[PDB]
RNA sequence: GUUCCCGGGCCUUGUACACACCGUAACAAGGUAACCGUAGGGGAACCUGCGGUUGGAUCACCUCCU
RNA sequence: GCUUGAGUCUCGUAGAGGGGGGUAGAAUUCCAGGUGUAGCGGUGAAAUGCGUAGAGAUCUGGAGGAAUACCGGUGGCGAAGGCGGCCCCCUGGACGAAGACUGACGCUCAGGUGCGAAAGCGUGGGGAGCAAACAGGAUUAGAUACCCUGGUAGUCCACGCCGUAAACGAUGUCGACUUGGAGGUUGUGCCCUUGAGGCGUGGCUUCCGGAGCUAACGCGUUAAGUCGACCGCCUGGGGAGUA
């Protein structure tokens, strides 16, 4: 229930992150595909374009060293 | 504003949800008398005090 | 006309549909017409009905769960019937022959009440013949004076009183049992299916049969 | 898979009166129709619809007695691995006569009754009860 | 992670950190490995797990005490 | 997965239509070039205990695909024996 | 007032027990859950490492958000 | 000769599936340097060891080595075993909308061939962590046993040999048939995918149940229900799945 998975279509991308932060907390942690409202297909796709956004320097591993 | 002390939330709804079902007609919720009928007539339930 | 079309007992997705063939009708957002079984399978009904009176028959009406339980309580006083309007005590059909102990029992307390001694004991023990007389009113009351099986027993639910229609198929008695589509098409003779839980029904199935105890006898 | 016809095709009539329908349909050969024809002259079948186009689809009525099955206990004997030829006089009786023991014989298909009738044996089929 | 918040305490506030993880990769990393030990104990976890919502199943139909 | 510009030529000589690849002698002509391109995984990495079900499914396959035409149409296999040159 | 302590009852979980609770390794979670496969070792049971499974036990309390 | 069986192509998706190599980052053992303390570690408890030759602790730089928290789902792939970062190349298997065909080309087995976790060993390298044999201190009447500190073998990369299991959802395999619900995972066709969907079809897997089987528990479209085809095994236990 919510108006984004019902105009979201077709594996969203490794770009511009601002929608990313959706999807993660302020930490670092990624939430699984049962508290966000989205099928596993979904969560999971997001999830390995972050472990790149990593390998790019978008987002990093942990908060602080 | 009470289905024991008037009647069903909506056309053959009981109060907590026991009763669902729009056939359900007369059987109350065992744990506070809700006798399912249809809402509307709770245009004119009458009560006291 | 198909009375205020209510007939078809709306279906409860749950339902598990063996009874699926049967039933027929339209699915409503959880499912819910069981049509056609429903509506000319009870003027068969309306013929044994009549057929049972002519051989002097009786119908312990076998109620429970609130919303019929009012009809059958004046459904039996209105014609000669007997009823169980209340909890309908699992045993009074098979083991109604060991019950028939405490109908004797029942019998002997009316008796004390009545010409006995109700004024003859500790107003402590007279009491006791009160309040238990009453527990014998809400359980035996409706077949306090039986004797004899009755020929006929309406068995208001399937879902929950199946037990209701086994012990039934224990005397082979005939058997008018309203049902819903998750019961066993057998055990039943003479099927009445669809909505049972309207105080509509309570209405036009109870004493539609009643009434046609009234016409057997006449 | 499904190499024998004739057996997998009275598992349609054995869970089909236990699944309580009223309509089977199968893979058709005028040899299987045959045999509802002798089924039809005995009771076991009613009306036998032999309706093909290039798919042969024969649509056979199963029947009942009082919401019973007339076709019960029914199995094969002459298995297509053991296949086994009788004579005349050392031929079985399903339910020692209350039941056809369905033989296929040298003319087409026929009961135990009426290939003693023709005076040789051959192919007892299947025990049908 | 980091809490912070300029004034209104009176309070250290670690409440994010037990709701990241805390014991969640302590218990994870602290003894041997073991590889198999999780799947079976999330086994007798999950049809638990079930059990509840069999009890929610249980609570509906009936309960006419 | 395949080398489609190459294989479609396949069809295209073997068939006498495009979208006839259902005669024996195509169909065994496209699973041969399945192997010509097979070569070359079992020729290096030396540990593919996986793509060795492989291997023997599609021999296994074609064996008996060649052994029925065999059985029939001789006309055929000896022509697709010489028009491939699938026999060595 | 039932959270401490002695005895008692009901419900419940568990047992290769019902003849009925030189060293404890299995049977209550036997206070170290079990067995198969492999190498090695010690008076000896068995143990240590690695892989698998359920022919295993409680999910009851004590501190925080609606 | 004809098609409901087997099979392939045109058009596509997903994946701890395998293989060779390379790389990113944290932690740990340890080395150099600045600061600094008398305790660190461990257990029911004590203790071996280290310590003014400055350990543990903190920040910066860094070389071996093995392995991927969170994404993680009685989820996915596969004949099975077994297997969790990313990239490049190679590639097997499973599945689907709409057509084109030879026309049963299908199933399985003694001798036979191949895969084979982990371990044993030979060989060119290796050793951070854990840790068979063993040593010290204790529980103890005793320790070669729960514990801690060290430590050879092993663990890893590549080639082979003996060729083994609870190699077990204990359910042999190809296939057809047999009322439903909660679902999960991956595609697809139709209608306005306005929308988080409605109606059908295949693969894998979990729970409650009818038919039926059964000693019972229960399995229940992935069957232990109903048949056909192919193979192995059993005739009470032990001896022994051993010489």
């Amino acid at each position: 229930f919510c108006r984004f998975t019902a105009e979201g279509v077709q594996e969203i991308d490794y770009k511009d992150i601002a929608t990313l932060k959706n999807y993660i907390t302020e930490s670092g942690k990624i939430v699984p595909s049962r508290i966000t409202g989205t099928r596993a297909k979904y969560q999971r796709q997001l999830a390995r374009a972050i472990k790149r956004a990593r390998y790019l320097s978008l987002l990093p591993y942990t908060d602080r060293h | 504003f009470c289905a024991r002390i008037f009647g069903p939330v909506k056309d053959y709804e009981c109060l907590c949800g026991k009763y669902k079902r729009l056939k359900h007609r007369g059987v109350i919720c065992e744990k506070c008398g809700v006798e399912v009928t249809q809402t509307k007539v709770r245009r004119e339930r009458m009560g006291h005090i | 006309m198909l009375k205020a079309g209510v007939h078809f007992g709306h279906q409860t997705r749950y339902w598990n549909p063996k009874m699926k063939p049967f039933i027929f009708g339209a699915r409503n957002k959880v499912h819910i017409i069981n049509l056609e079984k429903t509506v000319p399978m009870f003027n068969e009904a309306l013929a044994e009905l009549n057929k049972i009176a002519s051989r002097k028959g009786k119908i312990l009406f076998v109620g429970t769960k609130r919303a019929a339980s009012e009809a059958v309580k004046d459904a039996a006083l209105s014609c000669d019937q007997f009823f169980v309007n209340h909890r309908w005590l699992g045993g009074m059909l098979t083991n109604w022959k060991t019950v028939r102990q405490s109908i004797k029992r029942l019998k002997d307390l009316e008796t004390q009440s009545q010409d006995g001694t109700f004024d003859k004991l500790t107003k402590k023990e007279a009491l006791m013949r009160t309040r238990e007389l009453e527990k014998l009113e809400n359980s035996l009351g409706g077949i306090k004076d039986m004797g004899g099986l009755p020929d006929a027993l309406f068995v208001i639910d399937a879902d929950h009183e199946h037990i209701a229609i086994k012990e039934a198929n224990n005397l082979g008695i005939p058997v008018f049992a309203i049902v819903d589509t998750n019961s066993d098409p057998d055990g039943v003779d003479f099927v009445i299916p669809g909505n049972d839980d309207a105080i509509r029904a309570v209405t036009l199935y109870l004493g539609a049969v009643a009434a046609t105890v009234r016409e057997g006898r006449s | 898979s499904m190499q024998d016809p004739i057996a997998d095709m009275l598992t349609r009539i054995r869970n089909g009166q236990a699944a309580n329908k009223a309509a089977v349909t199968m893979p058709s050969s005028k040899l299987k129709v045959a045999i509802a024809n002798v089924l039809k002259e005995e009771g076991f079948i009613e009306d036998f619809k032999v309706e093909g186009d290039t798919k042969p689809e024969l649509e056979l009525t199963l029947k009942y007695f009082q919401g019973k099955a007339v076709v019960e206990s029914i199995q094969r004997v002459s298995r297509p691995g053991l296949r086994i030829y009788k004579r005349k006089d050392e031929l079985p009786k399903v339910m020692a006569g209350l039941g056809i023991a369905v033989v296929s014989t040298s003319k087409g298909v026929m009961t135990d009754r009426a290939a003693r009738q023709a005076g040789l044996g051959g192919e007892i089929i299947c025990y049908v009860a | 992670i980091k809490v912070r918040e300029n004034e209104p305490f009176d309070v250290a506030l670690r409440r994010f950190k037990r709701s990241c993880e805390k014991a969640g990769v302590l218990a994870e990393v602290r003894r041997r490995e073991f590889y198999e030990k999780p799947t079976t104990e999330r086994k007798r976890a999950k049809a638990s797990a079930v059990k509840r919502h069999a009890k929610k199943l249980a609570r509906e139909n009936a309960r006419r005490t | 997965s395949l080398s489609t510009e190459a294989t479609a030529k396949i069809v295209s000589e073997f068939g006498r239509d495009a979208n006839d690849t259902g005669s024996t002698e195509v169909q065994v002509a496209l699973l041969t070039a399945q192997i010509n391109h097979l070569q070359g995984h079992f020729a290096e990495h030396k540990k593919d205990h996986h793509s060795r079900r492989g291997l023997l499914r599609m021999v296994s396959q074609r064996r008996k695909l060649l052994d029925y035409l065999k059985r029939k149409d001789v006309a055929r296999y000896t022509q697709l024996i010489e028009r491939l040159g699938l026999r060595r």
